């Protein structure tokens, strides 16, 4: 339901 | 938040969202108390009866947000956690006594129109403001009823006399808690709810016009039930632990 | 933490939010 946060924040 | 309303832009620039990485979901509210420290409820991070035990790498904090679900490009900032500190006498076994925790960010967050820290109360400010009848303000992206809001919700609620708090529940109430809400007769209503935990109960000093965080959303029996009241961690009573954590690990 | 509790879009510009007066009025 949440828009994907930038990939840099997952790495 | 139940029976609250849409927050205004920048109305609560210390509001923090605790965000679970996988799966991506809202965990809890929280607050920004400096450029590196975030305050929340201990139970948001540690609750053994439901097998909840989050480590730093499990979570992100999202600061400057207004929309619950949208990635607010150029507005919100997302920070990683360097270290979690839970009150050593946090009592998850019985009544959530000392429901408090600190989170140190890996790097300082930049302040802005939408991101700014709340003050923590001194003794005099607590003594002056924490009185039955005095209203504080609660904010969060939690449930709208006992279903999820598009944007940050806000509600103002009166502090309740300690004996009324005690008499409303079977839970043993400590000096490290206070409760807030309207009485059934009073007409108006409103309460925090699931998902709002860890968020701030704030008051605006009429002495220096600053916002102070007096409480952390801790627990309630249902949400907005007549004759029930939301319970909040008493931040001033735990300030010595907060200072100690920040002094030692700053 | 010395500029705490003063909101950029409100206190800093001396603009009030829609319901803060409700708080002040409770502070008797
Ligand atoms: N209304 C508010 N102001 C209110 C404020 C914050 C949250 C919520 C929703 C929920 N309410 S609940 O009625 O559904 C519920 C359910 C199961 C146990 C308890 C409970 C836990 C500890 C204690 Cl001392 C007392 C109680 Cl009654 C409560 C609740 O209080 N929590 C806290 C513990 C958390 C556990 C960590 N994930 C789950 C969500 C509501
Ligand atoms: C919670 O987390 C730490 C690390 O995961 C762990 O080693 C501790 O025993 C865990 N469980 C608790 C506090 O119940
Ligand atoms: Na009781
Ligand atoms: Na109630």
């Amino acid at each position: 339901d949440f828009e994907e946060i930038p990939e840099e924040y997952l790495q | 938040i139940v029976e609250g309303s849409d927050a205004e832009i920048g109305m609560s620039p210390w509001q923090v969202m605790l965000f679970r990485k996988s799966p991506q979901e809202l965990l809890c509210g929280a607050s920004l108390i400096s450029d590196r420290w975030v305050l929340t409820a201990a139970h948001c991070l540690l609750y053994p009866p439901w097998d909840k035990n989050f480590t730093e790498n499990d979570l992100l904090v999202r600061i400057g947000k207004h929309s619950r679900t949208r990635y607010e490009r150029n507005i919100e900032k997302i920070s990683m956690l360097e270290k979690i500190y839970i009150h050593p006498r946090y009592n998850w076994r019985e009544n959530l006594d000392r429901d408090i925790a600190l989170m140190k960010l890996k790097k300082p967050v930049a302040f802005s129109d939408y991101i700014h820290p709340v003050c923590l109360p001194d003794r005099e400010t607590a003594a002056s403001l924490l009185q039955a009848g005095y209203k504080g303000r609660v904010t969060g992206w939690g449930n709208l009823k006992e279903g999820q809001p598009s944007v940050l919700q806000v509600v103002n609620l009166p502090i309740v006399e300690r004996p009324v708090c005690k008499d409303s529940t079977r839970i043993r109430i400590t000096d490290n808690m206070f409760c807030a809400g309207y009485k059934p007769d009073e007409g108006k209503r409103g309460d925090a709810c699931e998902g709002d935990s860890g968020g701030p109960f704030v008051m605006k000093s009429p002495f220096n016009n600053r916002w102070y965080q007096m409480g952390i959303v801790s627990w309630g029996e249902g949400c907005d039930r007549d004759g029930k009241y939301g319970f909040y961690t008493h931040v001033f009573r735990l300030k010595k632990w907060i200072q100690k954590v920040i002094d030692q690990f700053g | 933490e010395a500029d705490c509790g003063l909101r950029p879009l409100f206190e800093k510009k001396s603009l009030e939010d829609k319901t803060e007066r409700e708080l002040l009025e409770s502070y008797i």
